[PDB]
């Protein structure tokens, strides 16, 4: 269960890192020199942070999905592992399946 | 020694020309050559099969 | 000045330049420098029309392909009357096709002698980039 | 210099080079080296125009196909007047088609003598890759 | 060297090779080995241009179809002037069509003598494959 | 060797093979076996080019349609000069069309004498199939 | 053997078969059985090429339409040189069109004498059908 | 003084003609010229690198 | 290719003529041949090790 939780947490952290801006790919026509290639690459690299930009009509930039999903699978795995650990360590009556409130003699 | 023989008059799929018909050829459980052709030729038996020690 | 009188003479021989440049003497005797200069200037103006959107205008160096194109256009301009099927007209059309291909980003402007040309900053422009909270605070 | 005077002589025989290169003597007697050099330079400039976007300009080696293309274009350039149906013009058009196919990534630039050419880094560019949390911490 | 002088003689007879190769003697007397070598080299360069993206360049063996294609292209290259309706030009065009079909993956490069050619690793590439948790732990 | 000299003689008569094969004697006297062998080899190489992607190369048997195609292509190859409107060229084109139809899976390679040809395992490939929990446990 | 020498004689008269089959005697005297056999075999091979994907190869009976098609193709094969506008070529093309229509499932192979032909099991294949819980348990 | 030198027989990527091969050239940590070419030429070392005071 | 050379201008132990020396950088890492003698030749990199494959 520890390894399962570790893998789930690391994967969730990576997916949160990728989340945000989309991946966008620039295309250039034949006869584009290396300096123009570097300029296009820097423009694409900074385009996500930069609201606006201009390119020649002969070029093209396509915004592709980056990472679309949810945290539901990761969190489900973490909860499963944590419940397993709680049951194994302290029993499945008070920690994992908590006994809830309720007083009395 | 070679382990693998079929001596019960058993049927196996041997393909002569455009068709596969009953015949007993290699009939061994070990292979070093003609594996791709043996697969078609060495289709496990249709009928009772019993093995012996040719030791050839 | 992507081409000179020397380039025209070398490409088309001095006799043809004399024949198409001397308009006052029959038969021709000398090459008129003013007419050749005007033809070369017109060729350069057309080439700049084609190249203004991708490179700086006052080029500090002349690429070799640019020299060939300028020579061809200048020779085509030295003809007072130029019909459609004249081969010089066809050569001018091919050179104009090369220029259009360069303008549309299908051909690159080659080396001048050893270094690259100077492209304009048209593609460089981006807004600026606002990325506070990502500067290792 | 993808081709030399020796290559032109070998491909088109010395007589034809003499005939299309000697413009001052009739009949021709010698091959004008300056005219041949200019024609070869123009062919190289056109080829560089076609190849600038995929390979480095100052190639350290000349691929054989490049030699054939340069020889053909140089010979086509040595004609002052070239009509449409002239077979040399058709050969030049075929070679230009080969060059365009190379530029559009349909043909590869072959071996020079034993090693590959040097493609440019146009396709290499990627942002950088941010993958913290995945470095075996 | 996908074809040799022997192959050219066998395919087109020694008389025709002598006629199209001897440029200095009229009538022809001997076959010029240098000219034939250059023509064969040019044919090989074109074929490599067509085949560079699917197979290794320095082929250790010459497939028979490659021999026929090289012979045809070499013979077509031995003609200083080649018109459009010349049947040799049509044969060269058909062979170029075969080469293009091979390049576009519509035709396969046949056996050399008994074994297959050596395709390049262009299609092999995949990332690597991350499949932890599936290794029988 | 999908066809032999006997097949060529039978299909086109010995006189025509002698006429198109003897290049050194005028009038022809004997059939040159080397030239016929090379033509047949070239036809076989082209056919293998067309058939490599669907069947094994070293066929142990020659289908009859393959014999006819090889004979036609070999005869077409024995002509040094072949124009477009020559009927032999048209027959070669029809046979090439048959080969292309076979390659594109529109025609099947017929029986050799009594058994089927040997198709390649290109279509056989599947991953493997993971179906645990379905093995009558 | 979808057609025989008797069928060819009946369809095209014995004189024409003699004329197109006897290649060594001028004027023709006898019908060469070997040449006719080879032509019929080639016609059968082409027909099998067309019919292999829908019916069994070694047909036990010959449908009448198959006889007509085989006779036409065999006669067309007995011509060493066959031009495009020759009516026999047009008849061969029409018969090939009929064969292609049969292959593409637009025409059915007719009765042989009283019974149907034997179609292949290509369409029969289905997985197997898993329908437990529906066997009247 | 120039700070930056590589004198451990160390390898660096120097490109001669169409290829980049082991060689020691500029090998400095300061640049005023040929920066674009130096980047390709001044790829940090493959092997052990140690610096000295040329003071040239 | 060559898996590794481990030369650093130093061999592990090149012993010849009854005397064991340290030079010529003959370090290899592969089981192509002479593995038993490769144990004797290798297995003693007294100095630092630098691996630069020759892609042989």
């Amino acid at each position: 269960p520890y390894l399962f939780r570790h893998y789930a947490t690391s994967d969730l952290a990576e997916m949160l890192e990728i989340y945000g801006l989309p991946i966008r790919l620039g295309k250039y026509p034949p006869g584009t020199a290396d300096e123009e290639k570097a300029t296009l690459l820097r423009a694409v690299t900074g385009l996500g942070h930069a609201a606006a930009g201009i390119i020649p009509e002969t070029m093209a930039i396509d915004f592709q999905q980056a990472a679309q999903g949810s945290s539901d699978p990761f969190l489900a795995m973490m909860r499963q592992s944590e419940d397993a650990i709680s049951k194994a360590v302290l029993g499945g009556t008070l920690t994992s399946t908590t006994s809830q409130s309720g007083g009395g003699a | 020694e070679v382990e693998g023989v079929f001596v019960r008059a058993t049927v196996e799929r041997r393909c002569r020309a455009g068709f596969c018909f009953d015949k007993e050829g290699q009939g061994f459980a070990d292979g070093v050559l003609s594996d791709e052709q043996l697969e078609a030729l060495e289709s496990d038996p249709l009928l009772k099969v019993e093995r012996c020690t040719f030791s050839g | 000045s992507y081409c000179t009188l020397a380039d025209l003479i070398e490409q088309y021989s001095e006799q043809k330049i004399r024949e198409v440049s001397d308009r006052v003497n029959k038969p021709a005797t000398t090459i008129d420098t003013v007419i050749v200069d005007r033809a070369i200037a017109d060729a350069d103006s057309e080439i700049d029309l084609h190249l203004h959107g991708r490179y700086q205008l006052p080029l500090a160096s002349v690429p070799t392909a640019l020299k060939r194109i300028a020579c061809g256009l200048a020779y085509a301009n030295l003809h007072i009357v130029l019909k459609e099927e004249n081969p010089v007209y066809k050569t001018a059309e091919h050179l104009r096709k090369l220029l259009s291909g360069i303008a549309n980003g299908k051909l690159s402007l080659a080396l001048d002698a050893d270094g690259k040309p100077a492209p304009v900053a048209n593609t460089v422009q981006i807004s600026e980039g606002r990325n506070d909270w990502g500067a290792d605070w």
